[PDB]
RNA sequence: AAAACUUUCAGCAACGGAUCUCUUGGCUCUCGCAUCGAUGAAGAACGCAGCGAAAUGCGAUACGUAAUGUGAAUUGCAGAAGAAUCAUCGAAUCUUUGAACGCACUGCGCCUUUGGGACCAAAGGCAUGCCUGUUUGAGUGUCAUU
RNA sequence: GCGAAACCACAGCCUGGGGAACGGGCCAGGCAA
RNA sequence: UUGAGAAGCUCAGACGAGUAGGCAGGCGUGGAGGUUUGUGACGAAGCCUUGGGCGUGAGCCUGGGUCGAACAGCCUCUAGUGCAGAUCUUGGUGGAAGUAGC
RNA sequence: UUUCAAUGGCCCGUCUUGAAACACGGACCAAGGAGUCUAGCAUCUAUGCGAGUGUUUGGGUGAUGAAAACCCAUCCGCGAAGGUGGGAACGCCCUUGUGGCGUGCACCAUCGAAGAGCAUAGCUGUUGGGACCCGAAAGAUGGUGAACCAUCUAGUAGCUGGUUCCUGCCGAAGUUUCCGGAUAGCAGAAACUCAGAUCAGUUUUAUGUGUAAAAUGAGAGUU
RNA sequence: UUGACCUCAAAUCAGGUAGGACUACGCGCUGAACAAUAAGCGCAGGAAAAGAAAAUAACCAUGAUUCCCUCAGUAACGGUGAAGCGGGAAAAGCUCAAAUUUGAAAUCUGGCAACAUUUCUUUUGUUGUCCGAGUUGUAAUUUCAAGAAGCUGCUUUGAGUGUAGACGAUCGGUCUAAGUUCCUUGGAACAGGACGUCAGAGAGGGUGAGAACCCCGUCUUUGGUCGAUUGGAUAUGCCAUAUAAAGCGCUUUCGAAGAGUCGAGUUGUUUGCAGCUCUAAAUGGGUGGUCAUCUAAAGCUAAAUAUUGGCGAGAGACCGAUAGCGAACAAGUAGAGUGAUCGAAAGAUGAAAAGAACUUUGAAAAGAGAGUUAAAUAGUACGUGAAAUUGCUGAAAGGGAAGCAUUGGAAAUCAGUCUUACCUGGGUGAGAUCAGUAGUCUCUCGAGACUAUGCA
């Protein structure tokens, strides 16, 4: 049982072809999701800063936005992560109000029936 | 080798071809027609975005980006939106507040079964004791309270 | 490789030692390497003679290295190519190329492989505009950019020297992609031009000094008479 | 230089396109010039040969020598000239055949289908 | 000692099929795509060409028809002049068999319909399990029920 | 007239001695047509 | 005095068996990038030949005869690279033998 | 070139055996035909960088094959954690030369208590992997009509037979000693320090055959 | 009794669906050698499986799964051999059971009727009615991330039908530059010389030898054009059953949570899993370190990933007819075997068949003349035609070998031949790099190439 790396190459390629047919299919918004930031979860990591899987909900409600609308103007969220630290709180609410500075709505038509 | 496709191969039978190999051409744009009048199409989308005016990713680029030419207490507080540093961002921007500006009407008119409805609570229960007039069942039949009672009356105006 | 599924020296048999396709095809070289190989491969282009050394026809080129001004980037028609080739009288290389494009010799021919010819000169540029596409047609010119410079194609077979053409654009970049022996390319990040063993490269000139022969002791014969 | 991963550069598989082909590819694989007065009449430059088409041999034994073509022999990519012929043991004319890349179309057999390929192309009569 | 015979070397002719050249083949890697069958698949057998030895192709509409094109050839001959041992292809055709299906495995049937010129023939179906439903009847049912 | 297989480094006078068999080749010999 | 392929040229002396084994320089084959502005229907490759040469040698160059479409020298890259044996694999062919014999 | 004349020369390879004797293998010719591919380790050398080092998981990019080249983000791996004399090299001289006066590297003695790697490529070595090639009854699974077939299988070997071009240099040991071995020794290969220094399958002189101190030669000793 | 409801059956009762094939990848059961290994069996897809924590961890804590890199040959075990962490690829979340709609089974298949609709007369729907399913529970609602209910005051909204254009995707046709000019050899010019042309086209192939310009193509094409077939958006027309339905907010009211399961003893298998013996709980239960985390026994779910098969495609420092597949061809083919199985050998005339008329001998087979061809030293036993091996001829040699080596001789045969040039003398005509000379061109005054003119 041996694996050999040919396709490195060609694997490459069809995953920067596979972005394209995907920025192609939606094209204001970015093929990429936005992250929060977290801290590694070791003692060796502790002071490092990385992303996260999506802004929990006191991440959500302190920044302003309900968490359903979260899911359709591109923020993730993720159930399982809390707030312990303030800090963390601070250093995602605000990832989420610069990115809401950044972020142009476009209008979607809306049913207006005639009566009410 | 194998059978099945050896025995196709003798025959004389044409081979069902498909010229679909075209390398190196990108996926051309559909969606946002703004975009794509401004889209090169023989830039990558990380060039092009930048290029637009456009993040490609919000998140940490995971490599090195190109560098063609030698480059020389707050909770409460909100983010005064992005100024645009391109035209076609604006020309993005434009098109929202049009949008927006053509659905400006979101107050709904009533009909005539609520029309005549609040028509006979109103002029029955004043116009200010909202709770009372809830509180009454005999006109009140589907029984709504407070708060929608105020949201027909504000409907009813427009 | 061969089918693993099919001793040596039976007919119809398994050869020693199946070729194998997990074989060592790629070679790795750390990058301070090739680099080191790449600038050398550029400073040996500016000297004419390992141009004619290396089978460059450029025996009436009127300055190496040879630049042109930005207007060549902006050809659209190989008549224009050959137009300007013919003024820097550079055409001897193309000329040398076309009659040198024998068949292969071998087995090679029967595999994709089937002509063979020289290299001829090589044109950098710094902007595409329609320079790709009016030299490509003519037989040996390659065009490859100022900052993807591949050694193969700056040091072809292994030997240094090829004759390339700069154009005004990408010769005014040299001194951002590669950098100096003091200062650092600002596109190559951290990288300083290698730095020699010796200063003076001609001995001749370090022997034959005064400084030095004022000081050796006297001289003896060539050759000792029998 | 071929650029289109649509189209090969083999030999082998190249080789196999040109004598795996049938009639009707054959029929543009047996192509021949037109006269030069002709080829500017039309504004074309070649095209496919066909029976009763008046042509002129310009390479071979048979060089000069003009003629029609009696009947094209597409399975071997041959074109069979009137008087074009020669002599087997038993005195008869064993007619040769010439490849329809060097014989030179002077009359042409003026079909429909002609006139429109003809104004197809860009041309006209 | 010459011939004969034996031996070496050269010329010439056989014998053999190496070498050299290639090459509609093999192998290897990458790449794109998602598609069999109870509406009878894969497989098998028997058939079929103006004549085929294999070989492909095709199914009594047999080396295929319809349709869309191309526009004059098939070619060892024949053969017609919308030709074509052509291409495309969305319509019909698609022998006996085979999961293989009436029972059997050649034969023997059954049922219904069509008809022939009451009987017979042809066609259609007549395989099992399971699921949803419809009708029919029955249980020693539970009742219901004056 | 039709016609093998086995076998095959190459051969084939011995006489003696040749130290290790040496005779099937080495040296002395005769023979050797 | 021209004798700097300083990896060159030149001078002097001694020395030379060889298994196991250690070290070094080369010759040759297929293909690969560079090159000879290389060779080739006025004859490539191959083949035979008591033609002529070169090298200690592996090997090489050439004449003649056949032959008919390709090939090579040089610098590097590379590997299914060099045969007298293996009761070696495959094909061919003899003696045995016109024998055993039918 | 064939042939002759005179002088000569026991069949080649393997194995055996000091050696042969041998026993093997060899009817002939052509072609095929056997240290290879890979991961790990250590060594030597070459190169790049050097308290650093390593782009190729991946991302960016590459219009002229785009599986190449070119570029770098976050990690990560491997590293990183004082005197005395002898001394290489140099200066000052100065009776110069001779030597002295010094400064003293690497290192070694002594008293003592101012990092050198990382990565790539090669060579040789070693361990695995089908493992230089060929050859031992198998066994197991599953089938077919005790037999037979197909695969697992590149099952197993200390053994057998074979393992392919040239020249040049060096060239043993063939066995002590303890104990299948670790030693040694011989041969090399490198690094050192000295010829004003040590030596010798040497010979004398002489003291009591040994020992110690003259000739004859050779540069000798270490790791 | 009637007749309901339950069961029981049958029918050629209508509408269905299952089987076999493939098997590279994939999910299970099962298995010996030599190891979840081959095999055996079972089931699938364009991927399969897995999957939104009864998951880590002890941190400033992370956050579905899958693959890659590292962690790491590490811990642990006793050589076997991981997992968090970290860094990348990709990302998307969800549906039930447990609630009384109870002021109204609000839900659904099937028959029939019209309305439509189409990759489509072959598809797929709606409306109406009737019948069944269903109260032993079908919808809405809610899934722990919560949420139900009352309240408040802000923000919201189509499971429609067209048309129109733009954009894309797939199939099809189509538009597309220049030598076959002269000279030589050849059967043939595609060659060699000469003069040209095109080039977003000097890839490759064909063509009577090496063709950018004769032919197919190639480049433009990361496209014009014409058709059809669809996809997600935009624009706009019409219709909206909204008395409705959501999000956030506030709560003096609430908050259901999956059993022969977990767990224990015990026995097999390879820690889990399986049988057997028992068999639970409700701040409980699992797992880690009195704490932290999680919330099992029900369900789905893209993309990242695999791919010796299938439908095609592009290439290669690959093999080049004893090779590369067993098969370049009649290749799993002939042929061998009762059978399962096994299984080959075999490529090349030439540009063109011009494949040898005809005469003749022979019963023919064939031979001899003769013909074609550039060539028959290409005659279908067909490219080149090596060695072994055999026949004929010429040569020398030839008392039980041969064989090779040295030295020659002889016969036979090749090597290689060269006075010719140099110097000097004169005459004769010249030219020039020379003119007690005149111009142009490219360079850097004078250095070249020349054009006149005279020949000192």
């Amino acid at each position: 049982y041996v694996k050999t790396w040919f396709n490195q190459p060609g694997r490459k390629l069809r995953r920067r072809q596979a972005r394209q047919t995907k920025a192609a299919k939606i094209a204001p918004r970015p093929v990429e999701a936005i992250r929060p930031a977290v801290k590694p979860p070791t003692i060796r990591y502790n002071m490092k800063v990385r992303a996260g899987r999506g802004f929990t909900l006191e991440e959500l409600k302190a920044a302003g936005v309900s968490r359903r609308v979260a899911s359709t103007i591109g923020i993730p969220v993720d159930h399982r992560r809390r707030n312990r630290s303030e800090e963390s709180l601070q250093r995602n609410v605000e990832r989420i109000k610069v990115y809401l500075a950044h972020l142009i709505v476009f209008p979607r038509k809306a049913g207006q029936p005639k009566k009410g | 080798a194998n059978p099945r496709q050896r025995n196709k191969q003798r025959s004389g039978k044409p081979r069902l071809t498909r010229r679909n190999a075209n390398k190196k051409a990108k996926a051309k744009i559909y969606g946002n027609f703004v975009i794509q009048q401004n889209w090169d199409k023989h830039a990558t989308l990380r060039q092009n975005y930048a290029r637009l005016g456009l993040l490609a990713t919000p998140n940490y680029v995971t490599g090195g980006v190109e560098k063609l030419y030698p480059d020389p207490d707050v909770l409460d507080k909100e983010i005064s939106i992005a100024p645009a540093k391109t035209e076609v961002v604006r020309q993005l921007e434009e098109e929202a507040v049009k949008k927006a500006a053509r659905q400006s009407n979101k107050m709904l008119p009533l009909s005539a079964f609520e029309h005549a409805y609040i028509q006979r609570l109103i002029n029955k229960y004043g116009t200010e004791d909202f709770e009372s007039m809830a509180k009454d069942v005999k006109l009140n039949s589907k029984l709504f309270n407070g708060s929608k009672l105020k949201n027909l009356y504000i409907r009813m105006k427009a | 490789a061969v089918s693993e599924k099919a001793g040596n020296m039976c007919r119809s048999g398994r050869m020693f030692a199946p070729t194998k396709t997990w074989r060592k095809w790629h070679v790795k070289v750390n990058q301070n390497e090739k680099r080191y190989a790449i600038a050398s491969a550029v400073a040996a282009s500016g000297v004419p003679s390992l141009l004619l050394a290396r089978g460059h026809r450029i025996e009436e080129i009127p300055e190496v290295p040879l630049v042109v001004d930005d207007a060549v980037q902006s050809f659209q028609k190989t008549k224009e190519a050959v137009a300007l080739l013919k003024e820097i009288k550079a055409y001897r290389d193309v000329i040398k190329v076309a009659n040198s494009r024998k068949l292969r010799a071998g087995k090679g021919k029967l595999r994709n492989r089937r002509h063979v010819q020289r290299r001829g000169p090589l044109v950098v540029f710094n902007e595409d505009t329609g320079i790709v596409k009016a030299f490509r047609n003519i037989p040996g010119v390659e065009i490859v950019n100022v900052r993807r410079l591949n050694l193969l194609q700056l040091a072809p077979g292994g030997h240094l020297g090829r004759f390339v053409i700069w154009t005004k654009s990408a010769f005014g970049l040299l001194d951002s992609v590669f950098g100096s022996t003091t200062e650092v390319a600002q596109l190559k990040k951290n990288y300083f031009l290698p730095e020699n063993i010796i200063s003076n490269a001609d001995v001749t000139r370090l022997i034959n000094s005064d400084e030095i022969q004022s000081i050796v002791k006297a001289a003896g014969p060539s050759r000792v008479k029998r | 230089m071929k650029f289109s991963r649509d189209v090969t550069s083999s030999r082998r598989k190249q080789r196999k396109a040109h004598f795996g082909a049938p009639s009707s590819v054959r029929r543009v694989l047996m192509s021949a010039p037109l006269s030069k007065e002709l080829r500017e009449q039309y504004k074309i430059r070649s095209l496919p040969v066909r029976r009763d088409d008046q042509i002129t041999v310009i390479r071979g034994s048979n060089k000069g020598r003009e003629g029609k073509i009696t009947s094209v022999y597409r399975k071997k990519f041959l074109l069979l000239i009137e008087r074009v012929t020669r002599e087997k043991a038993n005195g008869a004319s064993a007619p040769v055949g010439i490849d329809a890349s060097k014989v030179v179309i002077t009359k042409l057999h003026l079909d429909k289908d002609r006139k429109d390929l003809i104004v197809r192309k860009g041309g006209k009569v």
